[PDB]
């Protein structure tokens, strides 16, 4: 999907 | 709630304000500017200006600060955005950058220690053109940060929004970025990279 994370982008 | 609504807004960050912006902050008189000089691959594509909402958000803004200044030290070394790149780029979403540690999404390090705490969540992630905070869940910010390309309020509360772009070249810039072709990992095919940075 649509998130901003760092080490792990989920869908 | 801190979380402001779009209607309860201070003077000065609203999209029209931002674009009227030259080199001095327009929320608080106190609120530094600094600058991206972007390259895409070997072209030189522009200046980003930024004001930083120290006002709302000092811890954040001062390590994004000091890592556009070169005035941060790891181990007695300068460590910062310049040579850094945008990593991840999602078209009508935005533009995700600032791991100068590995280059991926990866990298973590604040000017605090590894992390830091998400300061107050004051302003919702209301339209393109503001800075926010990368993370990995509560309380892990570090040096990557993201700049709207659209609203995405699904990430209030999730994100410190910080700082705002400034200037119609700003902007312009950051639609080159994120209109570059990606790989399936949402990763430039050619670099995008922070020439120089530092504070006006």
């Amino acid at each position: 999907x649509l998130l901003v994370t760092a080490g792990i982008v989920l869908a | 709630s801190s979380l402001l609504s779009e209607s309860e807004l201070p003077a000065g960050i609203s999209y029209a304000e931002a674009m009227e912006g030259g080199s001095r902050p327009l929320l608080h008189p106190d609120n530094p500017v600094v600058f991206f000089d972007i390259s895409i691959g070997s072209h030189e594509a522009g200046r980003i200006k930024i004001e930083l909402f120290k006002n709302l958000a000092p811890k954040s803004a001062e390590n994004f600060r000091q890592f556009c200044t070169g005035e941060f030290r790891q181990n007695q070394v300068p460590i910062g955005y310049k040579g850094a790149t945008f990593h991840r780029i999602i078209k009508n979403f935005m533009i995700q950058g600032g791991d100068f540690v590995k280059g991926d999404g990866t990298g973590r390090l604040s000017i605090y220690g590894s992390s830091f705490p998400d300061e107050a969540f004051v302003l919702p992630h209301f339209r393109s053109g503001l800075l926010s905070l990368a993370n990995s869940g509560p309380d892990t910010n570090g040096c990557q940060f993201f700049i709207t390309c659209a609203k995405c309020d699904w990430l209030n509360r999730k994100h410190v929004v910080f700082g705002q772009v400034l200037g119609k070249e700003s902007m312009q810039v950051v639609r080159k970025i994120e209109h570059v072709t990606v790989d399936g990992g949402n990763r430039p095919r050619i670099p995008v990279t922070v020439t120089q940075c530092g504070e006006l």
